[PDB]
RNA sequence: UUUCGGGGGUACUCGAGUGGCGAACGGGUGAGUAACACGUGGGUGAUCUGCCCUGCACUUUGGGAUAAGCCUGGGAAACUGGGUCUAAUACCGAAUACACCCUGCUGGUCGCAUGGCCUGGUAGGGGAAAGCUUUUGCGGUGUGGGAUGGGCCCGCGGCCUAUCAGCUUGUUGGUGGGGUGAUGGCCUACCAAGGCGACGACGGGUAGCCGGCCUGAGAGGGUGACCGGCCACACUGGGACUGAGAUACGGCCCAGACUCCUACGGGAGGCAGCAGUGGGGAAUAUUGCACAAUGGGCGCAAGCCUGAUGCAGCGACGCCGC
């Protein structure tokens, strides 16, 4: 559940807080985003010292979602805050070492190197 | 060999703690009143002799102490934050 | 407890010692009290000086000294004095 | 923590804590009594109080937990505040 | 003894476990700090102090348990739980103390004021030990005497800047309580309103201080290499236990950033110690040998440890000789 002009946090070190949604991805008329979808976002503020500064175009991929999400065993998923993951064009994130937990779909996603960094997979 | 339990430490006199004269300026408060102290130096550089004064708030039990009087004072224990001084006697009253 | 240290000044290829009187758990070369002698053993005869008033003084008051200290001042004499058993014996040879 | 010795005080200064804390604290609910019977206002009963506290703090005071003159210092207090009350 | 799988005593010896001692010693750096932080000068009638030496009492008695070991579980790991069981200079009572530590009643000296000293006198209450070795013998509890070590308060001193004029509310002062080894807004409550301020307060920038070094006849100016006397810190910020003694660097706990291991269930770190590597730079050394001498710790000694220290290797960088 990520839209146009969604309000979103950052689990990244990047040197990011706080990004607002661009578009949702995926496909024509793609209207919600969920867990493990590769979207378009905006930097609002930053570090000072950060490696990316306000107002970039950069891809992220949203990790921790507010809206309940089945899993195949019917497990749904309410999590505290909506948060990304800034990520570029090799399907890797900018980032080196994450704040919070992630969700499985990542790892059906293909997306190793987050699921394998986090603290732990729940 | 044996005997009793008294292998002390070493003894000491109660010495010289520094006296001053000075002349006691405001006396607002109670039973405390602030006392100017009279120092003349030469200057290190120049030579000249330079009149400074600084002022050093002491302890009276009765605030018997007018405004332009001059006492003796000497040297006690912390009383509280900025004094650390008693009054001696009071030899003049104006 | 006060002991008898040999603070150590100078440069690297000679080394310095100086008998001093001081508490035992300061730095080797820390707070001196009183110096008494002074110990260098690289040149030849290595001579050695100790005052022997104040040496009795602080044993007496309780100053104890290192072996060395101890063998240093039987050599000077200081120790034989203070013990009274053979006496008070000068054999340190002066130099040429 | 890297020295086997300095575990070993680790150790041992863990169980010393535990000691002294648990002295310490009989310590203070002694002086706890005390404070109460004196809040009430009791004569008696905080005399032999008294006495025990004071017997108390010196076996405290001679184990070295606390200062001898610390130690002291509470007890003549307690004994003038049983004097004034 | 033996079948060479090993089974018994020995204390010479000893892995690991209890119990002490050291560990706050010795070495390092100058970020913060304009402060009794530093030097000098005294101080304590207001403190304490293990290990050292030395004049002077005693060291009676009873009880229980645990590590270790054995069995077992989790788990790759660190590490832990459950059950059985053992001894001590590990642990706790009780017997003396009458010389101490407290409270109420009565003298002389000193003044520097409470009051101190003359252990003043007085009535009541309270207070500790552990033994080992048979040999140059060390231990346990207390303080009339000394010394070291500390902690605290102060006269005085020492950068620039009004293009920094008001600052402060436990702030200031008194009383009563707690507090600490010691007095104290060190902390609390109640009373009053002021203290510090143009003989530069509060603000802003810089910086460890001093004996010293260079220059200058001197005054003065610059400066803090090495050594040495203190100060402050140990990746950043805090907090506390232990102990006669803590900013506790290689002690503890927590929060951060970084790094590392994993069998993904979770753990380990703090070279500004001696060497060494990466980066910055103009650039600054060798992953060297020893306790021979001396200081330091342990032990009755023998003896053990000590990048403290002695030495060696590199570099015309400097005072000096060839
Ligand atoms: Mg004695
Ligand atoms: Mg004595
Ligand atoms: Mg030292
Ligand atoms: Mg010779
Ligand atoms: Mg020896
Ligand atoms: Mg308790
Ligand atoms: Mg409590
Ligand atoms: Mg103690
Ligand atoms: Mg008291
Ligand atoms: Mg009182
Ligand atoms: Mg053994
Ligand atoms: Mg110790
Ligand atoms: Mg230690
Ligand atoms: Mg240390
Ligand atoms: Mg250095
Ligand atoms: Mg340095
Ligand atoms: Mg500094
Ligand atoms: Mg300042
Ligand atoms: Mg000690
Ligand atoms: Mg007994
Ligand atoms: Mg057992
Ligand atoms: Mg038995
Ligand atoms: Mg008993
Ligand atoms: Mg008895
Ligand atoms: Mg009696
Ligand atoms: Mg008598
Ligand atoms: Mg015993
Ligand atoms: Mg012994
Ligand atoms: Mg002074
Ligand atoms: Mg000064
Ligand atoms: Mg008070
Ligand atoms: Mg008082
Ligand atoms: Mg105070
Ligand atoms: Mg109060
Ligand atoms: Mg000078
Ligand atoms: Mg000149
Ligand atoms: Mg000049
Ligand atoms: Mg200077
Ligand atoms: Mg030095
Ligand atoms: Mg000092
Ligand atoms: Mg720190
Ligand atoms: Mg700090
Ligand atoms: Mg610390
Ligand atoms: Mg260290
Ligand atoms: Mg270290
Ligand atoms: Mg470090
Ligand atoms: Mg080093
Ligand atoms: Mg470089
Ligand atoms: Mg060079
Ligand atoms: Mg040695
Ligand atoms: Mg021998
Ligand atoms: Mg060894
Ligand atoms: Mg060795
Ligand atoms: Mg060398
Ligand atoms: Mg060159
Ligand atoms: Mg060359
Ligand atoms: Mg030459």
């Amino acid at each position: 559940m990520i839209q146009q002009e969604s309000r979103l946090k950052v689990a990244d070190n990047t040197g990011a807080k706080e990004i607002l949604c661009i578009r949702v991805l995926g496909g024509s008329s793609r209207r919600y985003a969920g867990i493990g979808d590769v979207i378009v976002a905006t930097v609002k503020d930053a570090i000072p010292g950060g490696n990316v500064k306000r107002g970039d175009v950069v891809k992220a991929v949203v990790v921790r979602t507010v809206k309940e999400r089945r899993r195949a065993d019917g497990s749904y998923i309410k999590f505290d805050e909506n948060a990304a993951v800034i990520i570029k064009n090799d399907n890797d994130p900018r980032g080196t070492r994450i704040f919070g937990p992630v969700g499985r779909e990542l790892r059906e996603k293909k997306f190793m190197k987050i699921v394998s960094l986090a603290p732990e997979v729940l | 060999q044996k005997g009793p339990k008294y292998t002390p430490a070493a003894e000491k006199p109660r010495g010289r703690r520094k006296t001053a004269i000075g002349y006691v300026v405001s006396d607002k408060m109670q039973k405390t009143i602030v006392v100017e102290l009279e120092d003349r130096k030469s200057h290190p550089l120049y030579g000249k002799i330079i009149r400074t004064t600084k002022k050093v708030k002491a302890h009276d039990e009765n605030g018997e102490a007018g405004i332009g009087d001059r006492v003796s004072l000497m040297e006690t224990r912390p009383l509280s934050a900025t004094k650390r001084w008693r009054l001696v006697e009071i030899l003049e009253k104006a | 407890a006060v002991k008898i240290k040999l603070t150590r000044l100078g440069k690297i290829r000679n080394p310095q010692y100086r008998i001093i009187v001081a508490d035992a758990r300061t730095r080797r070369d820390g707070r001196a009290i009183e110096v008494i002698g002074r110990y260098h053993p690289k040149e030849e005869p290595s001579l050695i000086q100790i005052d022997s008033e104040r040496a009795q003084y602080w044993l007496g008051v309780g100053a104890q000294p290192t072996e060395p200290v101890l063998a240093l001042l039987k050599i000077t004499g200081d120790w034989q004095k203070f013990k009274g058993l053979p006496g008070a014996e000068g054999t340190l040879k002066v130099k040429e | 923590a890297n020295i086997k010795s300095q575990i070993k005080r680790i150790r041992t200064n863990e169980r010393r804590r535990l000691r002294n804390q648990s002295v310490k604290s009989s310590l203070r609910t002694a002086i706890r009594g005390f404070r109460e019977a004196v809040d009430a206002g009791d004569k008696d009963k905080a005399s032999e109080l008294l006495h025990a506290t004071s017997r108390k703090l010196d076996k405290a005071a001679s184990k070295g937990v606390i200062h001898p003159n610390q130690a002291a210092n509470k007890k003549s207090a307690l004994a003038l505040a049983l004097n004034k009350l």
